[PDB]
C-alpha cells in the first residue's frame, strides 16, 4: 500500500489539484500509510491491482500523498497534503470535484477522524468555472452603491405572516433605510404563504420603498424549491416581476442545483444571495468535517452574489484568523498561504469576481464599528433583531442602522480609531438621530 | 377432474365452431343473400392470414341469388389456390361494412 | 426562554412532525433550557419578541420540546424530544423539512454536540411526497426477478478506463451472472471518458449480456451532473438508448436534484440507483451530526429504487442494530417503536413501496450465506472485489457469486441454517462449479 | 307570467331545439303557468322586465312552451314541450346546451319533480359537434371483426391486483377468445397499481394475446384522470405503447373533458370506450332527473365508440321499450318518433356515426341467445362473472364464450328462432365444447 | 354476503374515508345486508369470490359497513356507515373519490332510493388535492376589501345582449357600488357574443369603473369551453388582459376540468368563482341522490374561491340548519359532528384556506339585515333583480344596495340586532340615500 | 425508359375507407405505378382522410409487396386551411406515402407555394391537378391560357 500511492519526492504541477486533509488516525497506524489511504479511495479506492488497472496509466491517474506534518497543539493528529491530476475531474463540476473528494475517505475505519481543511484550485480549473454572476463590483454597479457596506435585514418571525403581512414587513424595513431585506431560508412555499403571493408582495412593497426613499431597494427572494423546474420557474416570475436579486441554500438545495441557478442568474443579470443552511452539521466538528473555508471555495466556483460567512465579532479575539482567512478567500483575488489564518495553500483566482461578505446573527447598532472596521466597505451587514425589535418599528430601526452605517463610515475615512472611540462616534451620530439614540438605549 | 385450454391459431368468426360442410356453408350464404349481402370469396397465404386486405376471387356476386354457385366458385378458388386460406364475406353496401365475413378453408 | 418553547404537558398530534435530537450540552446549563433552544432554533430561532411576533399565532407556529429521556451509557447527554406543526413545511419537500430542521441548530454554541436521531413523518406529510419511482415489487415485475437477492458489481479502476474498455469490463460482468453493474459515484463525464460514450457502449454491452445470457441486464448509469440541465439529458439520453436504470449521488448532487430526477423516473419508467456518497462527513460522529436512518428516510421521501445500507456483515455482532432497524426503516410499509434497534417513533409509510437495500464494500463468497440470512431476497449484494479480482476473469466472477447465490438461496429454502452450515453448502456447490471452487481458495 | 313565454300557436322551427320536460306541479297550479316556469328558468330565469331587457329582442331571445300533454297513467304529471332557438347556444356545445336547459329548472319551487324526458337536436345543431370518433363501421374496419357482436371482460376483483397480475389476468381473457377486456370505472391510477405500470403490462399481455390468436386484441385503458393534462398524457402514452382503446368516464370526469378526449381520439385514430358511471344518480327517479336517452344523445354528441346501455334481458318483456329506444337513438341515423319506445321527438342524425351498444352486468351464457337476438350484430357483450368465475378459469371461460356467440350467430343467420331454441342450440354448440358445456353447468 | 363486508366491531382508522348512506330499502330486505351491498358495490362490487380474488389482501381492500342507525322520523330509512381505506383512491383525485363511492351503488335493485348524506376526507388525503386556488383571506388581500361582505350581481337578461351593451351593462353596475358582476352560467360563447368580445368589454368596463370609483373591481367571466383547451385559452387569455377573476360551472364542466383550472388559477394568480349548474339534479330528492354538502366538500377539495350555497332567508327558520352546516364545511377549518345541522363526520381541513360564500335569487334590500347576520362578513351577496330592476338603472340600484350593505355592517358592529331592528337601521340610511329609499319603495 | 401510369378510383362518392383502399390494392397490383385520389376527395363524412391515409397506405405497402416495384398513391391534402393541409401532408410523411395531390388553383397559389415548399423540404413528391382550370382558359376571348397557368404552375412547385 505504501510504496504505490505516496511519493515524497513528487512536485506538485501547477495545475494538480491540492487537497489538505487533518487525520486523526487509530493509535499504532503509521502516518504514511494514512496518508496513501486518504489519497487512494479519494482517487482509485483500491489497492489491490485486478487485471483492468494494467489497461490503464496508473502512475498518472492516481491521488499522490506528498508531504505530510505535524498538527500545531495536536500530537495524535498529522497533515496530509495530496496532489490530484487535473484529469481527474469533469471541466467545471464542483460536484464532480466534491464528490471525487469526499465520497468515501471519511468513512475509512483506520482512521479516528478525518478532516478536509484546504483545497488548491488551479488557474486551469478555475477558468471552466462560470463563477459568481455577477461580482461584487458589477453589483455595486447595477446597484449605485458605494463607499459603504450593505445593508440586510432577516424578515421575523419565520412563521405566520400572509403575504402582505410579510411585505409590509418589508416595506417599512426598506423604507427605513436598509438597501436589502432577507427572506428566511424556511420560506420558499408553504401553505400559510404561497411563492408567487410572496414574489407579488414583496415586489410591490420593493417599488413603493424605492419611490419613497430614491435608493435602489432588493428583496433577496428565495427560490430554493423541491425540483430544479419549479426553482427555474420562481426564478423566471421574479425577473419577470422584476426582483433584483434571488436568494438560494446552496447545501440543502444542492452544489447542481446551485450551479445551474448562478449560471440562470449570470445569463438573465438576476443578483444571487447564498445562504450557508446545515454548513454547521459539516465545519463545526474538528476532527471530522470538511471545513468552512472549503465550501467558500465552492459556492464562489459554483456561482454567487452574496454569501454569509459569519460576524467575526462573535468569536474571541484569538480566534478570528481562519474567519478572515476565508473571508480574503472569498473576496480577494490572491491569497498567499497564511498557516495562523488557516490558509494552506496560495489560492490564485485570476479574473473571477469577488463575492459580497455577509455578517448575520445576534449583531446591533453597538458591534457596528467592529464590524465596519473588520470586513471593510465590501460586505453586507444584516440586522434581523437590530431593526425589528427597536421600539419605534422597522423603520425606525433601519434608520438607526443607516445613521450608525454612515456614520462609522465617515468616521473610518476621517482616519480616527471607530473600535477605540466607537461609543463617542455612536453617541455624536445620535446627537442628530433619536431613532438611533433610542436604538443604543433598547441594546445597551 | 380440470382439462387444459389447448392453444392454437384462430380465423374471426365461426373458427371457434367445427369447420362447416356444405349444408353450413350453403345456410350461411343463403343468409347473406337473405339479407340483400353480395357474397364475395377472398384467399390469402397462412402466414398473410392477417392480412386487411386478401386477393379478390373474380369479383363479388352483385344480385346473385343461387347458393350453389356461390359454393361453386368457393370449390373452384380452393381448386385453383390449394395451400391459401380461403374467406366467404357479405358486402352491406348501405353500411359500408361487411354483415358476414369467416374462413372456410384454414389452410395447409 | 425556558416556558415559551418547551411543554412536558403537550401530547403530539398525528400529524406532527417529531424530532429526536441528542443533545450533549455543555456542563452546567439546564437540560430543558437546551431542549428549548433546539426546538426554538429549528423553528423560530429567536427568543426576544418583536412587534412582529404579536401579528401571528405564536401559540400554533413553534416548535416544542415534549419529553426529555436520559441516554444509556452516557451520562453527558440527553434526549429532547420536539413536535413540530405540520404546517410549518412545504408539503412534498424534504429539501425543505430538512432545512428547518437543521439550519442552525447544530451551530448552537451551550451544546457541545447535536445529533439528530429519528423523524417521525406523519402519514398526512408522506401521502404529499412522490417517495420511490418503482419500488422493489414494481422492479422486480419489470426486471422478470423473483426468489433471490439481486447481484452487482462496481467496476474497477475507477479511472482510466476507455469507454471500450469500461464497456468490455460490464459486458464480461454482466454475461457472467450479475443482474446489474454500478458506475461508480466518480463517473459522470471526465476527459478520458465522455459520458454519453460511456451510455453507448453501456448499452451495448448490455444488450449484448442479455441476448447471450437469457435474462435482462441492466447498468447504474451516473447522471450526477453540475447541472439541472445537464442531468436531464443525460437520463433523457439514457432512456432514450433504452437503459433500464440510471444511478444518482442524492446528497452530494443535492436533495432537490434527486427528487427531481426521481419525479423524472417516475413519470418515465427509468429504475433509479442511489449511492450515498458523503454520509459519513454527517452520519458518523456518535455527538455532533445526522444519522443514517434519518438519511435514509430522506431518501426514501425524495425518491429511488435502490440505496446503500451497509454490508451489516461488516461490524460486531453486539452492533447491528441500528443497521437493521434502518433497513427496516427503508423496505417496510411499518416500523414499530425500538429503542435497541434505534427506531425512536412508530413510523407509518402507508402504500409507499419499499426501496431495495444494497451491501457493498469488502464482501465475498464467503460473507454470502450471512448476507442472505440477514438481507433476505428484498436486497441487492455488490461485488466489486469479490468479482474483479477473480484469477479467471469477471465472467468466472460472476459465475462464481451466482452459484453461490443460488445455492445459498435454495438451502435457505429446504430450511437450513445457512450460516452455521455456510461452509458445507458452499463446498457442496462448488463441487459443480470449478469457478466458484476457485473463488473461495482466492478469498479464504 | 303566462302570455309571455307561452305560445300554443308556435310551430317549431327545423333549426330549434325542442325539449320535453314530466313537470309533477304541486297541486293547484297553473300547467300552462309551469311549462312557462320551466321555459323562462332554462332560458331566460326572470318574469320581472329590465331596462336591459328592452334592449335586446325579447321575441327573439326566449324559450316557448308551444304544447301540454297528460302522461298516460299518471294524473299528476304532465308533458311541457319546449322549443328553443338555435341561436342561444354555443355551436358544438354540449356543455353548453346541457347547462342551459339544466341549470335552474330543477330547483323549481313551485313544481315536486322535473324530468328531461327528450331532446331534439336538429341536424344544424349535430353538424357541428364532432360526434364519435370513428363509429361503428370505422372500428369495425380497423379491428377487422365482422358478422358477430364484439366480447368484452371487466377484470376482477376491483381492487388489490398488482400491474402485472392484472395483465396476467388480461392476458387469459384475451386469448381465451374474447376481443376486448375492460379497465374497471374505479381504476385509473392506484397506489396499489399505477397507470403507466398499468399500461405497459395491459399492451404487453394484449400483444401477446394477439400473436398467440390471430385475432386483433384490446384493452378500454381508462384515461380519467383528476387533470385534463394528466387524462392527456395517459391517452398520449396509450398510444405511444400502442394501445388500440381508451375509456373514459364521461359523466363523472365531465362533458367537457370527454368532448375534449374524444377530438384528441378522432385525431390520433385511437378507440374511445365510455362508462356511465353515476348515471343512475340522474336517470333512476322517475319523476325528477334526465333520462339516459338524453344522456344516450349527449353522449354521442361530444363522441365516443362504445357506450355502456344496459342489459335489456335484465328488465321485464313489458319494460324493454324504453332501452330500446334509447338503443336506436345511439345507433341509428334516423330515429322516428315513438311514444311507446319513449322517443318524443324525430331525431336525424344525418351522417353522424353510430356508437356501439355495450351490454354489461349479471349476463351469462344463458342470457346470450336473448342478448344476440336483441341487440343485434352492431353491440359489446361483456362477461365479467360469466368469464372470470369459470372453473377452468378466464381462458376456458373466455372459449365458451366465444363459442356460445358464433352458435348463437350462425343459428340467427340460418333462420332460426333463436330465443325459442336456444337451450338446444346451446347444448349441440356445448357437445363440440367442453367449456362451454361446463359453462352452462356452472350458471344454470 | 353478511359477515364478509360488515364489521360491526371495526373502529375506521384515522386516514380511512368514511360515507354515510341514507338507504331506503325494499320492504322486507335486512338492513345489514343493505348496507353490505352498498359498501360491496362501492369498493368491490361484488361477492363471488374468483380465483383472482384469492391473489390480492381481500380484508384490507374492501370498504366495511360499521354502523347502521335510525333515521329520525323516517322508519322506511335507516342510516349506514362505511369506511374506506384511503388505499382505494387515487391521491389527490376527488374525480376517482367521487366515481368509486357513486358509480353504481345508486342503480342497486335492492333499495328503494340512496342517499349520500356526508363524507368524512382524513387529513391525509385532504393534503394531497391543491384545494382553493387562493382562499378567502388571500382574496380579501388581494382585492383590498375588509370589514364587509361583497356583493355581486348577474347581469341579465341571459340572452340578447351584444359584448358591448352587455359591457355597458357590467360598468354602470360596478360603477354603481357593487364589487364585482357576474356572468350567467349560460354565457360562455354564443353566436351573438363572442368570448373574446366578451372579455375584452368587460374588462374596458372594469377598468373604467375601477378608475371613475377608486375600489377594485372584478367580474367572473365564463370560462366554461367544450374542450379543456378552449377554457385554457379562455382563461389565459382572461389573465392577459388582466381581468382578476373568472368563473367556471364545476357540475356541467366536470369535476376533472374544474381541478385542471383550479390549479392553473392557483398556479397564474387568477381568482376563482364557482357556479352550481345542474346541483338540483342530484341534491333536491330527500330519497335519492348526493347531498349538496358532499358537492361542497368536493369543490372545496377541487378549487375554487367563491361557491354558491343558497341564500338561506330562502328557506322557513326551522329549516336552516344543514344551509348554514354546509356553509360551516364551505369556510370553517375544523367543523365539529352536528347531527341537528347534517353534519355526520367531524371534518379536519388543516390549513386549506375557505371558500367564500355566495348567496343568489330572488334577494334585495330587505332581506339584507338578515343577510347579514347569517352570512357575517366571509360572503358574497349577489343582486341580480335587485339591481337592475332598479327605476333609476343599475349604478342607482348598485348605489342602494352598497348603502344598505354598509350601514348593516356599522348597525351589526355597534351591537344591535339588525334583524330586529331591520327597517329602522334601513330607513335611518335612506334619509341619506334617495337611491335605497326609492329601492325599498319599489321593493317593498 | 416508359411512362408511367395511374388511375383515378371511381366513384368519387359512397366508398369506406376500406373500400378505396381495397379499390387501389387491385389497380397497384395490377400494375400501375399511381393510383389517384379525385379532386373531390379530401375528407368526407363518408371516408375520413385520416382513415384514407392509412388505409391508402396498407394498401399501397400490400401491392408494393406482392409485385416488387415501387407503388404511390396521391393523397389529397387540399384542405379547407392551411393548417389543416400540412397537417394532412405531415400524417402522409408519417405514414409514408410518397407522393400527396393538391389542387392548386381552387385551393390556392399560396397554398400551393407553401405546399410545394414544404413537399421539397421534406422528400414528399407532389402530384398537382388543375381543377376549375376551364372557367378560366376555356374561352377565347377572355380569361387567362392554360400555358401561363402551366408556367404559374411550374413557378410554384409541383
Amino acid at each position: 500500500y505504501r510504496q504505490t500511492y505516496w511519493m515524497p519526492e513528487y512536485t506538485p504541477l501547477d495545475s494538480d489539484i491540492l487537497a489538505c486533509f487533518k487525520i486523526t488516525p487509530q493509535p499504532g497506524v503509521d502516518r504514511e500509510e494514512a496518508a496513501a489511504a486518504v489519497a487512494a479511495e479519494s482517487s482509485t479506492g483500491t489497492w489491490t491491482t485486478v487485471w483492468t488497472d494494467l489497461l490503464t496509466d496508473m502512475d498518472y491517474y492516481k491521488g499522490r500523498a506528498y508531504r505530510i506534518e505535524d498538527v500545531p497543539g495536536d500530537d495524535a493528529a498529522f497533515y496530509a497534503f495530496i496532489a490530484y491530476p487535473i484529469d481527474l475531474f469533469e471541466e467545471g463540476s464542483v460536484v464532480n470535484v466534491f464528490t471525487s473528494l469526499v465520497g468515501n475517505v471519511f468513512g475509512f475505519k483506520a482512521v479516528r477522524g478525518l478532516r478536509l481543511e484546504d483545497v488548491r484550485f488551479p488557474l486551469a480549473y478555475v477558468k471552466t468555472c462560470g463563477g459568481p454572476p455577477h461580482g461584487i463590483q458589477v453589483e455595486r454597479d447595477k446597484m449605485n452603491k458605494y463607499g459603504r457596506p450593505l445593508l440586510g435585514c432577516t424578515i421575523k418571525p419565520k412563521l405566520g405572516l400572509s403575504a402582505k403581512n410579510y411585505g409590509r414587513a418589508v416595506y417599512e424595513c426598506l423604507r427605513g433605510g436598509l438597501d436589502f431585506t432577507k427572506d428566511d431560508e424556511n420560506i420558499n412555499s408553504q401553505p400559510f404563504m404561497r411563492w408567487r403571493d410572496r414574489f407579488l408582495f414583496v415586489q410591490d412593497a420593493t417599488e413603493t420603498a424605492e419611490a419613497q426613499t430614491g435608493e435602489r431597494k432588493g428583496h433577496y427572494l428565495n427560490v430554493t424549491a423541491p425540483t430544479p423546474e419549479e426553482m427555474y420557474k420562481r426564478a423566471e416570475f421574479a425577473k419577470e416581476i422584476g426582483a433584483p436579486i434571488i436568494m438560494h441554500d446552496y447545501i440543502t438545495g444542492g452544489f447542481t442545483a446551485n450551479t445551474g441557478l448562478a449560471k440562470w442568474c449570470q445569463d438573465n443579470g438576476v443578483l444571487l444571495h447564498i445562504h450557508r443552511a446545515m454548513h454547521a452539521v459539516i465545519d463545526r466538528n474538528p476532527n471530522h468535517g470538511i471545513h468552512f473555508r472549503v465550501l467558500t471555495k465552492i459556492l464562489r466556483l459554483s456561482g454567487g452574489d452574496h454569501l454569509h460567512t459569519g460576524t467575526v465579532v462573535g468569536k474571541l479575539e484569538g480566534d478570528r484568523a481562519s474567519t478572515l482567512g476565508w473571508i480574503d478567500l472569498l473576496r480577494e483575488s490572491f491569497i498567499p498561504e497564511d498557516r495562523s489564518r488557516g490558509i494552506f495553500f496560495d489560492q490564485d483566482w485570476g479574473s473571477m469576481p469577488g463575492v459580497f461578505a455577509v455578517a448575520s446573527g445576534g449583531i446591533h447598532v453597538w458591534h457596528m464599528p467592529a464590524l465596519v472596521n473588520i470586513f471593510g466597505d465590501d460586505s453586507v451587514l444584516q440586522f434581523g433583531g437590530g431593526t425589528l425589535g427597536h421600539p419605534w418599528g422597522n423603520a425606525a430601526g433601519a434608520a438607526a442602522n443607516r445613521v450608525a452605517l454612515e456614520a462609522c463610515v465617515e468616521a473610518r475615512n476621517q482616519g480616527r480609531d471607530i473600535e477605540k472611540e466607537g461609543k463617542e462616534i455612536l453617541t455624536a451620530a445620535a446627537q442628530h438621530s433619536p431613532e438611533l439614540k433610542i436604538a443604543m438605549e433598547t441594546w445597551k | 377432474e380440470m382439462q387444459d385450454y389447448k392453444q392454437s391459431l384462430k380465423y374471426e368468426t365461426f373458427s371457434y365452431l367445427p369447420p362447416m360442410n356444405a349444408e353450413r356453408i350453403r345456410a350461411q350464404i343463403k343468409y347473406a343473400i337473405a339479407q340483400g349481402w353480395s357474397p364475395g370469396i377472398e384467399h390469402v397465404e397462412v402466414k398473410n392470414s392477417m392480412n386487411q386486405y386478401w386477393y379478390m376471387w373474380k369479383l363479388p356476386f352483385f344480385g346473385e341469388q343461387n347458393v350453389d354457385n356461390v359454393l361453386a366458385e368457393i370449390e373452384a378458388c380452393r381448386s385453383a389456390y390449394p395451400t391459401h386460406q380461403v374467406k366467404l364475406v357479405a358486402y352491406d353496401n348501405y353500411a359500408q361494412s361487411l354483415g358476414l365475413a369467416f374462413v372456410v378453408y384454414r389452410g395447409n
